[PDB]
């Protein structure tokens, strides 16, 4: 139930409001929807690209040292 | 002073805070992400909140509030039900006898000890 985010200086953040232990004073599955769904396949799909080795020809990754070429340049 | 008696009775028993007139002496922001800071408007006090004991009363009051509206905001709940504990606070009908007595100390003392109470419940088994 703990949703977390990091942050690039090492900094963990909970995500929104903390809910309770499911304890109210008293006294139906969670599936997703069409773009919910589409979102989920966009997402996937990102981290499949976000990946350093498929990481080709970006400025975000980092070079093989000695070499001054990127890892999937090299591969 | 019948609308205002209303107002503070909403404000002592749910926490709802609505002064479309600025009329009462407590207001916060957001209307730090989640913490809002409450300013206390001292030109529309009810009392001179000088004395230890009057500003105490004034921040039991406060608090109270605070509290009501955090648990409204855990809950996701609009209002807070009488039913949420064993203490129930009535509307105030004339304010001079409210001044001049202590049942606005009764009223202001029962609901504190039911929010503590709520809030202490909610906290421990929550």
């Amino acid at each position: 139930q703990f949703d977390l985010i990091r942050l690039n200086n090492g900094t963990i953040e909970l995500n929104g409001i903390l809910t309770p232990k499911a304890e109210v004073l008293t006294k139906i599955e969670k599936t997703l929807n069409i773009d919910e769904l589409e979102s989920v396949h966009n997402t996937f799909l990102t981290n499949i690209l976000s990946h350093k080795l498929f990481a080709t020809n970006t400025s975000e990754i980092s070079v093989g040292d000695y070499s001054g070429q990127p890892y999937p340049t090299s591969l | 002073s019948q609308d205002y008696c209303t107002m503070l009775y909403e404000w002592l028993t749910q926490g709802i805070l609505n002064d479309p007139y600025q009329e009462f002496m407590t207001y916060d922001d957001l209307e730090r992400a989640w913490d809002t800071q409450y300013f206390i408007r001292k030109d529309v006090l009810l009392r001179d909140c000088d004395s230890e004991e009057d500003k105490n009363l004034l921040f039991k009051m406060l608090r109270t509030g605070i509290l009501l509206k955090v648990v409204r905001a855990s809950l996701q709940i609009p209002t807070i039900p009488s039913n949420s504990s064993d203490i129930t606070i009535q509307e105030i009908n004339d304010f001079a006898d409210l001044m001049e007595g202590s049942n606005l100390e009764l009223y202001v003392d029962k609901c504190y000890s039911r929010a503590n109470e709520i809030f202490l419940k909610l906290f421990f088994q929550g």
